[PDB]
RNA sequence: AAAAGUAGU
RNA sequence: AAAACUCCAGUUGACACAAAAUAGACUACGAAAGUGGCUUUAACAUAUCUGAACACACAAUAGCUAAGACCCAAACUGGGAUUAGAUACCCCACUAUGCUUAGCCCUAAACCUCAACAGUUCAACAAAACUGCUCGCCAGAACACUACGAGCCACAGCUUAAAACUCAAA
């Protein structure tokens, strides 16, 4: 099961061709691992 | 002649359990001018204060409502062999009857 | 209202002081040492508006690890810096010692008014190694 | 250093009361043990005193939080005398 | 016979205090999460006492705290005073 | 406790690198 | 010093990775892994050729090839950081480890 | 939160180096230490400062400034007047903690006894 | 094994910071990486003026390289970060998404530790 | 801050 | 207080082979010595136990030799107070040295003064008492961490280690 979990994967690593969009395609996109916890349990954005 | 064995599972200190946070009615059994002592069954008694709500209601046997929290007032200290009991209660007072 | 912690120079604010920004408002610079006080008032665009220190204004010697030997050290503070018009002050306090509060005594009763103090007291993360140890 | 300059350790005086302003500023600092770690920066500790120091300190710290948990504990039993005459 | 007391494995109990971060994922990446347990005036890490962490999960906040400072994350003499409004869930005195 | 045969050992050890420089 | 083009001990069972894509076999290779997982193969190059009795690891003469494959791991260790005196210790007990289940293999 | 003291004192099971080298042993007295107090104060000093900052300026004459120097002597006055009471309000009672000496006749009433 | 690749740049006009953050990556497929993925962070302000080859920073912007690469291109990869100028500080760690979590059930509350000294007299 | 000595059971 | 420093001090920038606040109220790792800035690589012997004054491997700080680095600290030394004197405490400056490379020297209150492995619940002080088994070591004090032999890259060294004379105690 990892590899059948990992086959999927290997169609989104950045190969030598599939590179000159995906160099372009988070510059313009974004991600923030940014998060605050309160004194529950519970992670607000 | 019941058991002992019986008698202690019917037996309504044994039917509470974790007496955390438990509404109890008590006797009062001794007024001091403040302090108020309330014999809610148990082994020991406990001590509150007197409130400013109903401060005249509080008379010897006035049945009481407790919160009950925690009959041990035990705890082991730093150097101790044993633990030192205070031989109270701290109950919370809440009303009466 | 009143936070405590100071309008960032992340903008914006909403608050002015003599109708001017917190970043440009003079600092004072408070160098306390334990046998001294030196006081510098500066630009916030770092011009030089004041000196006085402890040793300046009369004593020089253990006479100046006092604490009215720095209050006589800030009110001098204040009139050295009062020939431009200096009446809002940042507080820059530097190193521990006796004229740490004594000092900024002077400052306001040299009639100049103290809107922040900082401890910029240099602390190590462990980098050189200070004396060996007294045996008192 | 190369920080910004007025975020850390800065207090700001509310109308003119500096007198607090520098309270709550030492406060800051001896809460979190600056002012006790800088008064120990003047002379170099030596390595085997620290660990005779801050085994000092831990070892204080034990008795000092059972003590006033133990004061805590008998803080109730200081009412008055219930019996007095036995 | 029937009436004597079993043996049984101590019913309750509530099941442990899961700390506050107990399931979850600490980063180094993750500055508001860190900044959090950082001082707002002088930068430093609050202990074990103040912010109620495991020793675990408080060694995996102090392995990231300094994971960060190194790597141009977050600032070494402050909290970040834009993440500033964050649940303040150490518990600190000063001020009441 | 005494170090008092710690110092009867010290001054012999003292007395005798005194003794081992001189000569 | 085996081929860095193989496959791991462990993914050696799974019965389509010899046809997968190049990223996959190069993903789950020697080349990709931490150089421990050389040895995990050594223990099982080894105990095909050595011992009739494979994958057992609780023999006498299992616990020897174990630590025939480790005590390498030390000296190829010690080809670089000489003066590192925690894995010379480790090999200078590990020599004479092997060399008591040694001498109760013959005994 | 009391901090954890299992495997800190190097005692007969324990197979490790100590962490805890305590001189007195670590059991709880029963008798709380008494009360520290009152270094080198030294109070009008500040108000001291304006009174003698008037004096450098004017020739020495008294009633150049009377108005300020009758509160240099109003605090010196004011600061007599709290030591007295001051040294008082610690002894008919001290509110918020207790004293020492009406602890130590609480804690001989609950003995901490580790002689079993 | 899989490393995140906490990459900072210097804030370079998106037509000519695409054009370096392709040289990156032309140095992980180089040293023989598989590149992962690739995330922004954005372009928030610095912590503090790093200063580095050779001039004074304030702004940068945050990217992450999440590649795969043997144990030899990682020594050989902060090399390539080293000379680089257009990059402010480029370090190699591993995901933190190789190791899996323990499973931590809770704190447990620890006594006072007993049998600590003799039941003398004293 | 500065104090050195007091003959033999 | 002197002496020194005015080629000085205070800001604000540029700045490290030095040292690693807080976290550290944690109880971790390693045989010990030791080890708490960050990343990565390599990496933490042995499913019985014991086992070296009969070997192999290591061993804080100090110290040696060769070559660097040099912010700060600092034996030695110099200056200045102190004192009856002050070869010391206090002040200031500076060197060996601390650090890096490469080899030695092989010692500590190297002590948690409590050997390893397995197992149970009273001299006095201290860190409660005691079994089984093994190895090491001890048997009055001082002479003696000494003398002589021997070994050692050590040469004012280390390891091992007595006797005579004395005492009726230590
Ligand atoms: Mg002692
Ligand atoms: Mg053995
Ligand atoms: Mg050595
Ligand atoms: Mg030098
Ligand atoms: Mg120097
Ligand atoms: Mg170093
Ligand atoms: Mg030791
Ligand atoms: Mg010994
Ligand atoms: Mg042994
Ligand atoms: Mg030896
Ligand atoms: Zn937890």
């Amino acid at each position: 099961r990892e590899v059948l979990q990992l086959q999927e994967e290997v169609k989104n690593f950045i190969t030598r061709e599939n590179l000159e969009a995906r160099v372009e395609a988070a510059l313009d996109s974004r991600k923030n691992y940014n998060w605050a916890i309160t004194r529950e349990g519970l992670v607000v954005r | 002649v019941e058991s002992f064995a019986s008698m202690l599972r019917h037996s309504p200190l044994t039917q509470m359990g974790p007496a955390k946070d438990k509404l109890v009615i008590g006797r009062i059994f001794h007024i001091v001018e403040n302090d108020l002592y309330i014999d809610f069954g148990g082994k020991f008694h406990c001590v509150c204060r007197r409130p400013e709500v109903d401060g005249e209601k509080y008379q010897k046997g006035t049945r009481v409502r407790l919160r009950l929290l925690d009959l041990e007032l035990t705890s082991r200290f730093l150097g101790a062999t044993t633990d030192t009991t205070v031989l109270e209660a701290n109950a919370v007072l809440l009303g009466i009857q | 209202k009143f936070s405590i912690y100071p309008p960032i120079p992340g903008e914006e604010s909403s608050l002015r002081w003599a109708g001017k920004k917190f970043e440009e408002i003079p600092i004072a610079h408070i160098k306390a040492s334990h046998n001294n006080t030196q006081i510098q008032v500066v630009s916030a665009s770092n011009e030089p508006l004041a000196f006085a220190s402890c040793g300046t204004e009369g004593f020089r010697n253990a006479k100046k690890g006092t604490g009215i030997a720095a209050q006589t050290a800030g009110i001098a503070a204040a009139a050295r810096a009062k020939q431009k018009g200096v009446i809002h002050i940042r507080v820059v306090v530097k190193g521990l010692g006796p004229g740490r509060l004594s000092a900024m005594h002077g400052l306001i009763m040299g009639g100049l008014e103290v809107i922040s103090i900082t401890d910029n007291t240099p602390i190590p993360h462990n980098g050189c190694r200070p004396r060996k140890a007294r045996k008192l | 250093a190369k920080h910004l300059k007025f975020i850390a350790r800065t207090v700001m005086v509310q109308e003119g009361n500096v007198e607090s302003a520098y309270r709550t500023l030492n406060r800051i600092l001896t809460m979190d043990g600056l002012i006790e770690d800088i008064k120990h920066r003047r002379y170099y500790e030596k390595p085997c005193r620290r660990r005779q120091r801050e085994s000092y300190e831990r070892c204080r710290r034990i008795y000092n939080m059972e003590m006033a948990r133990k004061i805590n504990f008998l803080m109730r039993k200081n009412r008055a005398d219930p019996w007095q005459g036995c | 016979n029937e009436d004597l007391p079993i043996s049984m494995e101590n019913p309750y109990k509530e099941p442990l205090k899961k700390c506050i971060l107990c399931g979850k994922h600490v980063d180094y990446k993750n500055v508001q999460l860190l900044s959090q347990f950082v001082s707002p005036f002088t930068g430093c890490i609050y202990g074990r006492h103040i912010t109620g962490l495991c020793g675990k999960k408080q060694k995996e906040i102090t392995k990231a705290i300094k994971r960060a400072q190194i790597m141009g994350f977050m600032p070494v003499t402050y909290k970040d005073p834009a993440y500033l409004k964050d649940p303040k869930v150490c518990n600190i005195r000063y001020r009441e | 406790k005494n170090v008092l045969k710690i110092r009867r050992r010290k001054m012999n050890h003292h007395k005798y690198r005194k003794l081992v420089k001189k000569t | 010093d085996p081929p860095p083009s193989t496959l791991l001990k462990d993914y050696q069972n799974v019965p389509g990775i010899e046809k997968v894509d190049d990223v996959v076999k190069r993903l789950l290779s020697l080349e990709m892994a931490n150089k421990k997982e050389m040895l995990k193969i050594k223990q099982e190059q080894f105990m095909k050729k050595i011992v009739a009795n494979p994958e057992d690891t609780r023999s006498l003469e299992a616990r020897i090839i174990a630590l025939s494959v480790k005590i390498r791991s030390y000296e190829e260790h010690l080809e670089k950081h000489r003066k590192d005196k925690a894995h010379k210790r480790y090999l200078l007990m590990s020599i004479d480890q092997r060399k008591k289940m040694l001498k109760n293999l013959r005994n | 939160a009391t901090p954890s003291l299992r495997g800190r004192l190097a005692r007969f099971g324990n197979p490790r180096k100590p962490v805890l080298k305590p001189n007195k042993p670590l059991i709880l007295a029963n008798r709380v230490g008494e009360r520290r107090r009152e270094k080198g104060e030294a109070t009008c000093i500040t108000e001291m400062s304006v009174m003698m900052a008037c004096w450098k300026q004017n020739e020495f004459r008294d009633d150049a400034c009377r108005k300020e120097i009758q509160g240099f002597l109003d605090c010196a006055a004011r600061a007599q007047e709290a030591r007295k009471m001051r040294s008082i309000q610690e002894t008919l009672g001290e509110s918020g903690s207790l004293l020492p000496n009406k602890l130590n006749k609480l804690l001989q009433r609950f003995p901490n006894k580790p002689y079993l | 094994p899989r490393y995140e690749l906490a990459l900072i740049l210097k804030a370079m006009q998106r037509p000519e910071t695409a054009a370096t953050l392709k040289r990156t990556i032309e140095a992980l497929m180089d040293r023989g990486a598989i590149v992962r993925d690739l995330e922004n962070l954005g372009e928030r302000a610095l912590p503090y003026r790093i200063s580095a080859h050779s001039q004074q920073h304030n702004r940068g912007g945050y990217f992450l390289v999440d590649f795969y690469a043997p144990t030899a291109a990682v020594e050989s990869m902060v090399e390539h970060l080293s000379r680089d100028i257009d990059v402010i500080r480029g370090n190699i760690v591993k995901h933190p998404l190789t190791q899996e979590l323990k499973e931590c059930e809770g704190i447990v509350p620890v006594p006072l530790a007993e049998k600590l000294y003799s039941t003398k007299k004293r």
